[PDB]
């Protein structure tokens, strides 16, 4: 799990890039968690590249769009508009530690266990 | 001959002159707990005429844009005198019900109401979060609630409403309202009858249950045909409910239950 | 050692077997039953109950409360039909989502007679007559009162008794009829017409609604259980 | 809508401490998908408990977890100076939304 | 027994009116075809035997797919054991057939079908596996590892299945704490009281017991092979000796969660004209 | 202690034999001998007696 770059601009859209291994791209889900300085963790959403299904948080539903790329085993996250509160450290995480409890009656739940080094974005003039 | 009735329970008396008939739900009259079915061991209290009497709830108004009304038993009688006090003082409670719906109109009016008595009338919520409706919204009391025309999703994640969103053709529970007639029911058709009477026995998977935690019956009033009168601009006729408990018994006496209301 | 021979069909799992099996919780004290009201022993006790038919499946009328109501009027006499039914108690889109239709969607074969009950929801001053007809198949579907008079019909007078029941008799070339919309063993045609017309006085609404009901008789049967197409699960 | 944790817990070395995480229903009080994360300064968060009472491989045995109703608790017995940092509570909400806690700073006295 | 016979009927001209009725009274008109048309004498030999509730619930249905893995525990965190909480509500067909009614009381027969698969056969081969299915009643401890002390099964019932055998089958009696099972519960587990905090007294609408029937724990008894083997065990549930007590309309929209909620899949009926057959 | 009873005569010996091998009643097979029915508690749930030839409202 590697993060692309570190950027800064007010107002305009900022695109994120997270490249992982080819086995973990196709098998497991990839999660996005952000962390403001001293303010704790905050979940943003989920991309699942085996079926290209997206789940977003209700705080970030209108602003965040997530895509996938099977040719490079890389997932992307785009925040369409940024505010000054969005100055944070953005993590890319892979959910590969499973639960013993069966999710519903047909599926398996996975916790995050592999975390990237992160991406710091600053929103200030 | 059949169209006149006189009901008397306690100190209360209802007389009707345009009745259809009286429905006993599932062919079973209300009764007390027999000794072969008694689960608690303490002596029950039976208030008789103090609790088994006709209580009149608030009057709702039928108009053209109205889509339905619903109530929960014994939640609708929680503020109604000694029945409500015996319910709030005791842990366990059991009562059958006689539900009488009153709605009169002139011979130039038209319309039809479906009076449905539903055992375990569960209702759907307003949000993606499952089973998230609170106690204060699921137990409104004598005011009941109203069926809605379309499903609306609550997007407020900061302060959620945590309320029901019952859609009337989905009967509040995702079943088609034409198939709701398998429940014990009567129809108030304004050219035919002005009242509906349902006698409901105690229906549960237990001989006695906690009345404050659990509602045994639900009464749903839905307009099967809309109200119309003389092609004028507006019309509005009232609907009055009158519910009497039958065969009350309560077992576990302790201090008062004051539920949270907000 | 008793000599035995293993027949074919050994070590299989049939979903509809009736074999005995060992118990995981022996010597369990089962909670004794009580007399709960309303015990159902047969599914045909539930098909004999009147349930409303979504007759008006027009695009502005469907999936609202308007789909159960068919609008009658004060206008002049015509031999055009009011409603039309194809008598397929499942796979007609009106009759399959009744309780009779939802029970019959779990079965492949049905037989027996049907009761169609229509309730008049107009004013007391509204008075009129109606012709409710059943046509057995093998002919053109009746588009006029003159064609549907020749079939099985009931003339209903609107009065103090607010509803009337037409019993569709069991006329079939086969012992059982198929649930799906097969052209062989098709059911018939059911339609309603104006006999004279509905007349109202002044200061009365000129449009009134009718509600239809469907139920089975006591000679009704099903005989082969199957799955339904009304429920589905994603992923 | 975030999960509730105390802001700071303090303790001497050798003592037994407890960090408590209180959520709600449709949450911790409904599911068993309650997990704990540990974050030293400058580092990514590291999983120390994944199911309610269960530890991943490599996590030391002095960490323990429990659940009582809507509250999940992380107990460290025999506190050491290397346990100083932030501890984050995590669970699953029934509308398929994953939600963290506020975080508890641990100071070793 | 057979259905009642169609008695012969001639023409009628009298004061009797079987065709006229009143559905406002809440009753079905109990009409036979001799009340409306002229009928012949028909000896009916049809029976309602397949339409009984026992014959309606005679077929088993899949309720769970529980997935376990056999692998070395040092790499990639494989599911060496998995636990499933017992409910019928996650598969829609048996849930719809049960939610035809409100209250029910039956014995239940379980059947377990196990299938195994190789992830990559180039790593080697593996022997015949033995699968342990452990019942955990509510209150019993949950395993944390595949080699935990809880798998000794001193009091918990357990079924050991060898792969390649006929499928494992047990039966349970009526295990409900009430006099019947409750498919619908219009209520709460606890009542909030005045003066207490907002975090106290909350409960789900219709949950009753949060752990009502317990859980099943599935593991592979054998040690790790060099090959990763995945296994799915499918739980088939068949009611028998069935009594039901309150009829309900069947569900017409897609299910959404364990309750009666709905989000999508609404407007189910299609377009059809009123005067088109 | 065998139980002998008649089976269905469709496309048709007449009798079949069933022996319970286990102690508990949950182990037993489905008997399928029930043909009790009474639809009148759902189809006519009325305090007064309904006569089909009479007017229902009188
Ligand atoms: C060795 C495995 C033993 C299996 C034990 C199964 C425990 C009893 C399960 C009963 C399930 C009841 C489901 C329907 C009840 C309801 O309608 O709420």
């Amino acid at each position: 799990v590697q993060s692309g770059a570190e950027l800064k601009k007010p107002g305009a859209s900022v695109k994120f890039s997270c490249q992982a291994s080819g086995f973990t791209f196709t098998t497991y889900d990839i999660h996005w968690v952000r962390q403001a300085p001293g303010q704790g963790l905050e979940w943003m959403g989920m991309i699942s590249p085996s079926r290209d299904s997206t789940i977003y948080a209700q705080k970030f539903q209108g602003r965040v769009t997530m895509t996938s790329d099977t040719s490079t085993s890389t997932v992307y996250m785009e925040l369409t508009s940024l505010r000054s509160e969005d100055t944070a450290l953005y993590y890319c995480a892979t959910a590969s530690r499973p639960s013993a409890w069966v999710f519903r009656s047909l599926y398996t739940y996975y916790y995050m266990d592999v975390w990237g080094t992160g991406t710091t974005v600053t929103v200030s003039s | 001959s059949v169209r006149v009735m006189q009901l008397t329970l306690g100190n209360s008396t209802i007389t009707t002159q345009e009745a259809a008939n009286s429905v006993v739900a599932y062919g079973r009259w209300p009764e007390y707990i027999r000794d072969t079915e008694a689960n608690p061991v303490d002596q029950p209290t039976e208030p008789d005429v103090a609790a088994c009497r006709f209580y009149t709830l608030d009057t709702v108004t039928w108009r053209k844009e109205s889509r339905g009304w619903w109530w929960k038993l014994p939640d609708a009688l929680k503020d109604m005198g000694l029945f409500g006090q015996n319910m709030f003082y005791h842990y366990l409670g059991r009562a059958g019900y006689t539900v009488h719906v009153q709605c009169n109109a002139s011979k130039f009016h038209q319309g039809a109401l479906g009076v449905f008595a539903v055992p375990e009338m569960c209702l759907a919520g307003d949000s993606t979060t499952h089973m998230f409706t609170k106690y204060e919204n699921a137990n409104p009391g004598e005011k009941g609630g109203e069926f809605k025309g379309s499903f609306t999703l609550d997007t407020n994640a900061t302060n959620p409403a945590r309320n029901f969103c019952p859609v009337d053709y989905l009967f509040g529970s995702g079943v088609l309202v034409g198939n709701a007639f398998v429940y014990p029911h009567q129809i108030i058709n304004l050219r035919t009858n002005n009242c509906a009477t349902l006698v409901l026995p105690y229906v549960n998977s237990l001989s006695i249950d906690s009345m404050t935690k659990h509602n045994n019956w639900g009464i749903a009033i839905l307009p099967l045909a809309p109200l119309d009168f003389a092609t004028e601009s507006s019309t509005e006729i009232p609907i009055t409910l009158t519910i009497a408990p039958m065969c009350c018994e309560f077992n576990g006496l302790r201090n008062i239950t004051v539920p949270r209301t907000q | 050692g008793l000599p035995v021979l293993n027949t074919p069909g050994s070590n299989q799992y049939l979903t509809a077997d009736n074999y005995q099996s060992p118990c995981a919780i022996p010597e369990f004290d089962v909670t004794p039953p009580i007399d709960i009201p309303g015990e159902v022993r047969n599914m045909m006790e539930l098909a004999e109950i009147d349930t409303m038919i979504p007759l008006n499946l027009t695009s502005q009328r469907k999936n609202t409360m308007d789909m159960y109501r068919v609008e009658l009027s004060d206008t002049a006499h015509s031999d055009t039909p009011i409603l039309c039914l194809s008598l397929s108690p499942a796979s007609d889109p009106r009759l399959a989502h009744t309780m009779l239709g939802e029970i019959l969607n779990y079965y492949t074969h049905w037989a027996g007679s049907l009761k169609f009950t229509f309730l008049f929801c107009g004013s007391m001053m509204a008075t009129g007559k109606l012709l409710v007809s059943y046509a057995p198949p093998g002919a053109e579907a009746p588009k006029s009162r003159k064609e549907a008079m020749l079939g099985t019909h009931v003339i209903w007078d609107i009065g103090l008794q607010s509803s009337c029941t037409m019993v569709v008799p069991w006329i079939s070339n086969t012992t059982y009829r198929q649930t799906i919309n097969d052209s062989f063993t098709e059911g018939g045609y059911i339609s309603m017409f104006y006999q004279t017309r509905v007349v109202v006085p002044l200061s009365t609404p000129r449009k009134m609604d009718i509600l239809g009901f469907v139920s089975a008789c006591n000679d009704f049967s099903v005989r082969l259980l199957r799955d339904t197409t009304h429920i589905s699960q994603e992923a | 809508s975030a999960l509730t944790q105390p802001a700071s817990v303090s303790g001497s070395p050798g003592q037994s401490i407890t960090i408590s995480c209180t959520g709600t229903i449709t949450d911790i009080g409904y599911y068993n998908y309650v997990s704990w994360y540990q974050q030293h300064p400058g580092k990514a968060p590291k999983l120390i408990i994944f199911d309610v009472t269960n530890r991943p491989s490599g996590v030391s045995d002095r960490f323990s977890g429990s659940k009582s109703g809507n509250t999940a608790s992380l107990t460290i017995s025999g506190l050491q100076a290397e346990d100083e940092g932030d501890y984050y509570c995590f669970s699953h909400r029934s509308n398929n939304i994953r939600v963290f806690g506020g975080g508890t700073k641990l100071t070793v006295l | 027994n057979s259905l009642p016979d169609t008695k012969p009927s001639g023409p009628a001209h009298s004061k009797e009116i079987p065709a006229l009725t009143a559905v406002e009274t809440g009753a079905t008109n109990p009409l036979v075809p001799s009340d409306t048309v002229q009928t012949r004498h028909v000896i009916q030999r049809r029976t309602r035997s397949e339409s009984t509730v026992e014959s309606f619930f005679a077929r088993g249905a899949c309720v769970a797919i529980i997935e376990v893995d056999n692998d070395a525990p040092t790499k990639r965190a494989s599911r060496l054991f998995s636990v499933w909480k017992i409910t019928y509500k996650d598969t829609v067909q048996l849930r719809r057939k049960l939610e035809f009614f409100t209250y029910s009381r039956f014995d239940m027969e379980f059947t377990f079908v196990v299938t195994s698969n190789y992830i990559d056969a180039n790593n080697g081969h593996a022997l015949n596996q033995v699968y342990q299915i452990m019942y955990i009643p509510p209150g019993a401890p949950i395993p944390g590892k595949w080699n935990d002390y809880t798998w000794q099964t001193s009091s918990n019932p357990s079924v050991f299945y060898t792969y390649g055998a006929p499928p494992a089958r047990i039966s349970v009696p009526y295990v409900g704490i009430a006099n019947a099972y409750s498919h619908f519960y219009d209520g709460f587990a606890k009542v909030p009281l005045a003066g207490q905090a907002s975090t106290e007294g909350d409960s789900l609408y219709g949950a009753a017991s949060l752990n009502d029937f317990g859980s099943l724990a599935v593991r592979v008894v054998n040690d790790h092979n060099p090959t990763r083997l995945t296994s799915k065990i499918r739980v088939y549930m068949k009611p028998k000796h069935v009594r039901v007590w309150c009829p309900r309309p069947p569900r017409a929209v897609p299910y959404f969660g364990p309750g009666v909620d709905y989000k999508d899949g609404l407007t189910p009926l299609p377009e059809k004209g009123l005067t088109t057959y | 202690g065998a139980q002998v009873s008649s089976q269905k005569v469709g496309a048709h010996t007449i009798n079949y034999t069933t022996i319970n091998y286990y102690r508990d009643s949950a182990s037993n097979a489905a008997s399928k001998q029930d043909f009790a029915q009474d639809p009148s508690k759902f189809t006519e749930p009325i305090k007064d007696v309904l006569i089909k030839t009479a007017p229902m409202l009188n």
